[PDB]
């Protein structure tokens, strides 16, 4: 259970209906939905990455 | 404002329950149509107003029926936009 | 009991909230051809399959096969609704990128269904 | 032998107003190393510190002991600091980059 | 209930199952609550006496020790027709008894 | 009243919450459905035309409360007997029964 109290809140995320699905105004700097999605993607690889070196040493 | 807006959630409810309740910006058109319809589906169900409209017309029952299933669609007219 | 009586309310007894479908219906601006009815029947999936792949992997900038499949599973059906389509796929992508893909997805079919083959004119010229 | 809830930053009250860069990092850095202090400037934060150990066992043992020490005659408050939100992204290009980079280091994948 | 605005009624429509109701619940009507002059038999709809939950409470969800009726009131009103009377949400007050108990006991 | 004489007693509306026992329950009987109130209403009720009008006891004079009632509660106490039919339902030889 304790796992949930390591999750913290995120930053701003974008909400794309909003103004009947306008063209998204850029350097608004809130999180779509690739923008999640490479993150999610980004930390596995990390993980990866630090397992691997792990064992090396 | 938000009162404004759960009204109308819950008056859009009702009127997908029950066809034809309205709400507080019911279109005159609307209103009519809904009463014209309901009025057909009445006359349909009894026995003996129909037998009246299909006797002050000199037509069948079966063609009484008909031709108000048909006046169904566009009971009033075309929609008033 | 097996799990508990209460699992909340569904959308068809709770007044409290509007229909948010029908709501999206109305405001988002939706392509100007997806009125137009397809049966798809007449239309040859796989190969359109390997267009949207590169469709959506290149909108993406990865691929998401989720996306992918999701999309193919709402093409399964005889009749398929594009405004629903472009809505639940709002989402994922911009929802400007939404409109553009089923600007160009649905005249696609719409070509594969006017062609005894099943294949649209793009795809057999080349 | 520790509580989940330990953090390397802590939070302070009760500090004397335009107290010394000096000074603050004499009182906290007898109990380990110190990744970084922020001190608030905006009026309403104004008098408050948060304060970051390079060790948790330091940051723990500040703590412990830390709290109601007298610095210009007033008890000093200190309270571990829950980070419990992100204020900006992750910025995925640098991560990326960074990432690239380790892995072309040691040949992972 | 009537007296709790924020309770729900399922009102799918209704089949061959009857509603019961626990000792706690025993002799009142299902829609306006009243302990007077019962009418007609309650009938829930399928989901409702699915599985376990066959032969619950339909107000409360307790175990159930007799019929549950409309009154008659409700009856000529045709409240009777509107559909399965089973209430689907606990509700605030419910919730809030539980966790106060609690913190006292 | 005594036991054969309790098929005459009026009902209260609402059910009893002992149920064993009960007359006016659901189950017993005595509360049925699709009630018509005005055709029940002249029922263990009193009605001055009807069969149940108002009663004075037998002994004192005084006027009874309940309809079909001969002897007024006092009297009925008093002698050990039933108010409806008269009968004794209590053996009052060692008990001074006081109205007080
Ligand atoms: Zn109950
Ligand atoms: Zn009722
Ligand atoms: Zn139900
Ligand atoms: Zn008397
Ligand atoms: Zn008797």
């Amino acid at each position: 259970k304790k796992h949930r109290r390591t999750m913290i809140i995120s930053p701003e995320r974008l909400d794309p209906f909003a103004d009947g699905g306008k063209t998204p105004d850029p350097k608004m700097n809130a999180r779509t939905y690739m923008d999640v999605m490479r993150e999610q993607h980004l930390t596995k690889e990390e993980r990866e990455i630090r397992q691997q070196l792990a064992e090396k040493a | 404002m938000t009162d404004r807006y759960t009204i109308h959630s819950q008056l859009e409810h009702l009127q997908s329950k029950y066809i034809g309740t309205g709400h507080a910006d019911t279109t005159k058109w609307e209103w009519l149509v809904n009463q014209h319809r309901d009025s057909y589906c009445s006359y349909m169900g009894h026995f003996d107003l129909l037998n009246y409209f299909a006797i002050a017309e000199n037509e069948s029952k079966a063609r009484v029926r008909f031709n108000l299933m048909e006046k169904m669609l566009q009971p009033c007219g075309p929609p008033a936009d | 009991m097996d799990a508990g009586f209460f699992r909340g309310t569904s959308a068809e007894q709770d007044n409290r909230f509007s229909n948010k479908q029908k709501k999206l219906l109305k405001q988002l601006k939706f392509a100007e051809c997806l009125e137009k009815k397809v049966d798809m029947s007449k239309v040859n999936l796989e190969v359109i399959k390997p267009w949207i792949t590169k469709r959506v992997t290149e909108i993406l900038g990865f691929e998401d096969d989720v996306v992918i499949e999701f999309i193919f599973n709402q093409l399964e059906v005889k009749n398929p609704d594009s405004k629903m389509m472009q809505i639940n796929l709002t989402g994922f992508l911009n929802g400007k990128n939404a409109r553009e893909f089923m600007g160009e997805l649905w005249p696609l079919l719409l070509s594969a269904q006017e062609n005894i083959a099943g294949i649209p004119s793009a795809f057999l010229e080349l | 032998r520790l509580p989940p809830e330990v953090n390397r930053i802590l939070y302070i009250r009760n500090l004397p107003y335009k107290i010394t860069a000096e000074e603050m990092y004499d009182i906290f850095g007898k109990y380990g190393p110190i990744r970084q202090i922020r001190v608030g400037n905006t009026p309403e934060t104004r008098g408050t510190a948060y304060v970051v150990y390079e060790d948790i066992f330091d940051a723990k043992n500040a703590c412990d002991h830390l709290s109601g020490f007298n610095v210009c005659n007033r008890y000093l408050v200190v309270l571990y600091y829950n980070a419990n939100r992100a204020f900006q992204k992750m910025d995925t290009k640098k991560k990326e980059e960074q990432l690239k980079l380790l892995k072309e280091k040691y040949g992972i994948n | 209930a009537k007296h709790h605005p924020d309770l729900i009624f399922c009102r799918k429509q209704a089949g061959v199952a009857i509603g019961r109701l626990c000792e706690k619940c025993d002799g009142k009507c299902v829609i306006c609550d009243s302990y007077v002059r019962p009418c007609t038999l309650v009938r829930i709809c399928d989901e409702c006496n699915y599985g376990s939950y066959q032969g619950r409470c339909v107000i409360c969800g307790g175990p159930g020790v007799s019929d549950a009726y409309y009154c008659k009131e409700c009856t000529i009103q045709e409240k009777d027709r509107d559909g399965c009377p089973k209430i689907v949400n606990l509700g605030s007050s419910k919730t809030d008894l539980f966790y106060e108990r609690k913190k006292y006991g | 009243v005594c036991e054969k004489c309790e098929k005459k007693l009026g009902t209260v509306i609402t059910p009893d919450t002992w149920k064993d026992g009960a007359r006016n329950t659901t189950e017993s009987g005595g509360r049925k459905l699709n009630e018509n109130k005005a055709l029940t209403s002249k029922k263990a009720r009193f009605d001055p035309y009807g069969k149940n009008k108002f009663s004075t006891c037998r002994i004192c004079k005084s006027s009874v409360h309940q309809p079909g009632s001969h002897y007024c509660q006092g009297c009925a106490y008093k002698k050990g007997i039933c108010a409806m039919c008269g009968k004794k339902v209590l053996d009052t030889k060692n008990y001074k029964q006081t109205s007080v």
